[PDB]
């Protein structure tokens, strides 16, 4: 569910708060077009196209599905106990989490105009 | 559909850009909670919570979900063609593009903060 993945992002970027990534860049934050802008823009394309295969699981709903997962010392790991739905959108939300953590976060692509960098 | 949706705005909002709607507030586009900045951006959190209950219905998908409408002199019908999905979400889609042409646009609250404005 969109909180959990609030958490996993806090887990593997602490020094960040979720808000940070819910409109930066093309596709990061609900929806996304256009070409991504950068590496973290790229992850997020990534999450946007791995929710949309987890939506073609019947009754799947990546925002509102609770999964069971586990962040230990900034290690995510989603666990056994997960319906496929739930397994499908945790795997989503581990890898999307860890590919932040990796990527360089650039200020001047918080928040863009989208219109002009987007289509 | 969402490109169903996008016509609809151009029905009742002739006068805007669909993007002048897209990134709107703390619900129009992106963030999609908090407290809702003025009364287009409560449009969209009714919209959202529209789309929330669409959802429920298995397989629908409101944002790729293809309806039948028709928008007339600036008024949009839904068709009594479409099926549970379809008619939920084409109903949605319409009450947005009324509500987004009865409610005041303030340019500045466009691309907002979300991060600083919607906690
Ligand atoms: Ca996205
Ligand atoms: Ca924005």
């Amino acid at each position: 569910n969109r909180w959990q993945f609030k958490n996993m992002i806090s887990c593997t970027v602490p020094s960040r708060s979720w808000w940070d990534f819910a409109d930066y860049g093309c596709y990061c934050g609900r929806g996304g077009s256009g070409t991504p802008v950068d590496d973290l823009d790229r992850c997020c394309q990534v999450h946007d196209n791995c929710y949309n295969e987890a939506e073609k699981i019947s009754g799947c709903n990546p925002r509102f599905r609770t999964y069971s997962y586990e962040c230990t010392a900034g290690t995510l790991t989603c666990t056994g106990r997960n319906n496929a739905c739930a397994a499908s959108v945790c795997d989503c939300d581990r890898l999307a989490a860890i590919c932040f953590a990796g990527a360089p976060y650039n200020d001047n692509n918080y928040n863009i105009d989208l219109q002009a960098r987007c289509n | 559909n969402t490109y169903q949706f996008k016509n609809m705005i151009q029905c009742t909002v002739p006068k805007r850009s669909w993007w002048d709607f897209a990134d709107y507030g703390c619900y129009c586009g992106r963030g999609g909670s908090g407290t809702p900045i003025d009364d287009l951006d409560r449009c969209c959190q009714v919209h959202d919570n529209c789309y929330n209950s669409a959802r429920e219905q298995g397989g629908c998908r409101p944002k790729q979900k293809t309806y039948s409408y028709e928008c007339k002199a600036g008024t949009l019908s839904c068709s009594g063609s479409n099926n549970s999905c379809a008619a939920t979400v084409c109903d949605c889609d319409r009450l947005a593009a009324i509500c987004f042409a009865g409610a005041p646009y303030n340019d500045n609250n466009y691309n907002i903060d979300l991060k600083a404005r919607c906690q």
